[PDB]
């Protein structure tokens, strides 16, 4: 994470996530999945942030 | 032998003067009491303050912070002075006793309102608080003492130059502490913190605004340091470098011309001094 | 879209129109109108006017790619108003009763920019240069709200082209309250992109002295808080580029911290106020900053020289970013991190 070449994988690992997390996203019907999903994601975005805001 | 707070509401006074012996306010959009804001209605005849403070120690918590910023609007002689004082050593020993940053906070809160509003009194109070926020591991709480040294300069040099020779005793209550102190180097960084002081104050760093300023000060300060602080400040002063008609003032506490030229101890207590 | 997009440009030439227009301005901007290239300029502008009337601009410019996000209207006949506005630049042109125009050539400017908003391509024309612009760039308060209009036109402007734009005001002194409202630029860091070498300097701090000055008179908490988002703004700036000017902005941040936290204990309020609302939005930026100066560094050290006023506001302070509700866990994380 720390090292840049590090920093560069890890986009590539959230990116191939958020293709998981986006099947995972419509759950056929799961209201109650879908803000599960959130809280976790505004957790990882927070780590983002904390690298850098941009 | 009984909404109870609300009774203290229904007579809580305001305007010039209390009207103490003998609902609703007259701006809209309130729907309780109709419109009743006016409320229907100077005897000679310390003792509030020590229960006001138990009510602080019974769980007051945030809304004792309230209480406090209540106590500096609290705050805008003889006995009923020297309630006061006994109080605010008891205060500042109770949070020594407490070892709670939060109550040493609420301490720190008094102090500045105490700043904004010290009477000359309460101002020799104030400084003992500062002492005691030294003495106080908060930091924050120093930092309140701090906006009350603002309220002082409403200028922290100003208002030591107002403080005068209570400045100078709340250097003296310093320098007493650095004779139980005393290592020489300590010293030095003691006159290193003396400098820091002279920042916080924004005079300089001691230098000018002490000198023989500070001389003077020391001059009694040394009589009272018996080499100690006295000594470490010699030693402070080595590492810093290389006529004390004060001194002869303070003993009394063209021969000797300059003090004879200012002998305001010769000149006001006369008696003993003037025998010296 | 067509003419009820159109219906929304004309209302804002409505507004230059209305008596006194818009700001109290006793000219209608027709009015102001009203030497024989200026009254065809006029006459130029009742057709612009027209063109209003047709909606035909409105549903104009349709791709919103590169340029102003979601795509400006097309604002045809924005060009015959960009006339009239050279006509603007041609009146007052001895000082670039006597300057009688500004109040008007502001009026125009915020017309322009309302314009602006009206059109993508008319930015774009603006920007080829428009030459009236140029000559605006080249060339007080009001002159302030024009570079708000060119900021307003930046964010219509496409990346790259836009930093086109910040190449072609003459120099970055020249950029250097109402003055305090043109530092709330900003905008350049928003087109994020180019001219970040431009952000880099040579010893900005000055801006921050003047940040810690508190120099405007309102001295708005509101006011404040958009001098701290241009501080943000900045502090987004140095993360895409990649001291002690840094120490000295945050020794002007400091100095609103110490109020910070402490003046809303002092309040023991949720804050129902909008400044105070807004201080709490500060507060979470702060905790958003200390990140922000943890991630710099070396920046402590410079950081700790001032720390010791800046920790005793930041351990209140901790304990109102808890409760406040603008205060986030980002930037909690941050503060946990100083605790």
């Amino acid at each position: 994470s720390g090292s840049h070449e590090a920093k560069g994988s890890c986009i590539e690992f959230s990116n191939w996530i958020i293709t998981r997390l986006l099947r995972i996203a419509a759950t056929p019907s799961c209201h109650l999945l879908h803000k599960k999903i959130c809280e976790v994601i505004c957790s990882l975005l927070f780590l983002f942030k904390s690298k850098s805001p941009a | 032998k009984d909404v109870k707070k609300e009774f203290a509401s229904i007579l809580g006074q305001l305007v010039c003067t209390l009207h103490g012996m003998f609902e609703p306010f007259s701006e809209h959009g309130h729907v309780d009491l109709f419109c009743r804001n006016l409320k229907a209605t100077q005897l000679k005849a310390k003792a509030v303050l020590g229960t006001l403070l138990n009510l602080m120690e019974d769980p007051d918590k945030d809304v004792r912070v309230a209480f406090s910023g209540n106590i500096k609007h609290i705050l805008e002689d003889g006995f009923i002075k020297e309630l006061f004082v006994l109080r605010m050593k008891e205060a500042y020993t109770h949070a020594q006793i407490s070892r709670n940053n939060e109550l040493k906070d609420t301490l720190i809160l008094t102090t500045g309102d105490i700043g904004r509003a010290a009477k000359g009194d309460l101002v020799p109070f104030a400084l003992l608080h500062l002492l005691h926020c030294l003495l106080s591991k908060s930091a924050s709480v120093s930092g309140a003492a701090y906006t009350e040294i603002r309220a002082l300069v409403a200028k922290l040099q100003s208002f030591f130059s107002q403080y005068k020779k209570p400045i100078c005793q709340f250097l003296v209550e310093s320098l007493h502490s650095s004779q139980m102190t005393a290592v020489a180097h300590q010293r030095e960084m003691a006159l290193n913190t003396l400098s820091e002081i002279a920042n916080v104050f924004d005079f300089p760093d001691l230098n000018r605004f002490l000198t023989r300023t500070l001389q003077v000060l020391l001059p009694d300060l040394a009589a009272k340091a018996s080499p100690a602080a006295s000594a470490l400040i010699r030693t402070l002063g080595k590492q810093l470098n290389v006529f004390k008609y004060i001194f002869s003032h303070l003993v009394c506490s063209d021969f000797q011309g300059l003090h004879n030229e200012l002998l305001l101890r010769i000149g006001e207590h006369y008696q003993q001094v003037f025998n010296g | 879209w067509r003419q009820r997009s159109n219906t929304q440009g004309s209302i804002l030439i409505n507004l230059l129109l209305k008596q006194p227009l818009i700001p109290g301005s006793s000219l209608s901007l027709c009015h102001l109108l009203s030497s024989a290239l200026r009254e065809a300029q006029n006459l130029a502008f009742t057709g612009l006017n027209l063109v209003a009337r047709n909606e035909c601009s409105r549903d104009g410019d349709p791709a919103e790619g590169g340029r102003r996000a979601f795509p400006l209207c097309q604002l045809p006949g924005a060009v015959h108003f960009l006339p009239l506005v050279q006509f603007f630049i041609g009146l007052h042109c001895q000082a670039l009763s006597v300057c009688i125009l500004e109040g008007f050539s502001v009026t125009a400017l915020s017309i322009l920019q309302h314009l602006v908003c009206h059109s993508g391509a008319v930015v774009s024309l603006l920007l080829s240069g428009h030459p009236l612009l140029k000559m605006l760039l080249h060339l007080a308060s009001v002159l302030t709200q024009c570079l708000k209009v060119l900021v307003k036109l930046a964010e219509n402007t496409s990346c790259d082209f836009l930093p086109r734009f910040q190449c072609v005001f003459q120099v970055l002194p020249k950029c250097l309250p109402s003055v305090l409202l043109a530092v709330e630029l900003s905008l350049l860091a928003d087109h994020d992109q180019l001219a970040p070498q431009l952000c880099s300097h040579s010893e900005l701090l000055l801006l921050y002295m003047y940040i810690t000055s508190r120099p405007d008179r309102v001295a708005l908490e509101t006011q404040w808080l958009q001098l701290e988002q241009e501080v943000v703004w900045l502090l987004a700036k140095l993360g895409v580029q990649s001291c002690q000017c840094n120490v000295e902005v945050v020794r002007a941040l400091t100095v609103m911290l110490h109020r910070q936290w402490l003046t809303v204990r002092r309040a023991g309020g949720p804050p129902r106020t909008d400044q105070q609302r807004r201080t709490v939005r500060c507060l979470r930026d702060t905790v958003l900053l200390l990140h922000g100066l943890s991630q710099k560094d070396l920046f402590m050290m410079h950081c700790v020289e001032v720390l010791h006023q800046f920790d005793q506001v930041m351990p209140g302070v901790s304990m109102l970013i808890r409760g406040l509700p603008d205060v986030t866990d980002c930037e909690e994380a941050a503060l946990d991190d100083l605790c």
